[PDB]
């Protein structure tokens, strides 16, 4: 949910940020969604963080499926997909349970120019 | 004289779950051998191993400090044979040798950030490792050391 600047007149703005594959989109005017693979509950965002550079604000998103995902607010696409269980030391029995109490933190250094992600 | 018994001071202080189940996944493998040692080091530490998993407790609270499973080159995972406590510019590790189908690799494993920071593939199958020296250069606490090593 975008809102105007509080000095200016304007419309609040809603955008929605989706994976879409390049061949879901290609594809989108020959296939019915149950064949499309609707994102399951478990893609679910369960802790959220944003961090702006420039004139951009980049989106992190830790979901019940075990995975981080980054995306760019200005260009609307997911940049980055990484699966937090390759850090983890897997009991077959995880990849199986939802994620329920997953935290992510940001913090980002003007010195250095870097941005740390804590899970 | 003739019957010293020892008495027992506690119950049995068991290991998490997620050691004891990390310990088993690899008995599935017949040739899996459980292997454990306390370290001879200050730092009270214990450590297990079974094919290649490593686990590393408390010598006292049998809490895990520290876990890992080493990759191997080929298909079949390597085999953690030796392992040793060593300590370095203030830090401590486990210096690890392990077996794999074509060779050997000796790991320096960092407990700190549990990691390895170093490698080094060996000519044969390692059956064990020993530390001599945990720093270098031309100390006085090298002069034991032929001048060679002394690099």
């Amino acid at each position: 949910i975008k809102m105007p600047p509080h000095d200016m007149e304007g419309l609040v703005t809603i955008a929605e940020l989706k994976q879409s594959s390049v061949m879901q989109r290609l594809l989108t005017g020959w296939m019915p969604s149950s064949i499309r693979g609707d994102q399951g509950p478990a893609h679910l965002p369960v802790s959220l963080a944003v961090h702006t550079l420039d004139h951009d604000s980049y989106l992190f998103a830790l979901c019940q499926d075990h995975k981080l995902r980054m995306w760019s607010y200005k260009d609307q696409m997911c940049l980055m997909v990484a699966d937090m269980l390759e850090y983890v030391p897997v009991s077959k029995d995880i990849r199986q349970t939802a994620g329920t109490g997953h935290k992510l933190r940001l913090a980002f250094s003007e010195t250095l120019g870097i941005l740390y992600l804590g899970v | 004289m003739q019957n010293l018994e020892a008495q027992v001071t506690g119950s049995l202080v068991a290991f998490p779950d997620v050691t004891q189940k990390a310990l088993k996944e690899d008995e599935i493998n017949l040739d899996s051998v459980l292997r454990g040692k306390f370290s001879t080091g200050r730092t009270s530490l214990a450590w297990l191993a079974c094919g290649p998993q490593l686990e590393i407790t408390n010598s006292v609270t049998g809490e895990r400090i520290s876990a890992y499973h080493f990759s191997g080159l080929t298909e079949r995972p390597p085999v953690v044979v030796a392992v040793k406590e060593f300590t370095w510019q203030k830090k401590t590790g486990l210096l690890v040798g392990l077996v794999e189908a074509e060779g050997s690799v000796l790991c320096l494993y960092d407990i700190g950030i549990s990691k390895v920071v170093k490698a080094v593939v060996l000519p044969g199958s390692v059956t064990a490792v020993e530390p001599i020296i945990n720093h270098g250069g031309a100390s006085a606490s090298t002069q034991h050391l032929h001048q060679s090593l002394r690099w």
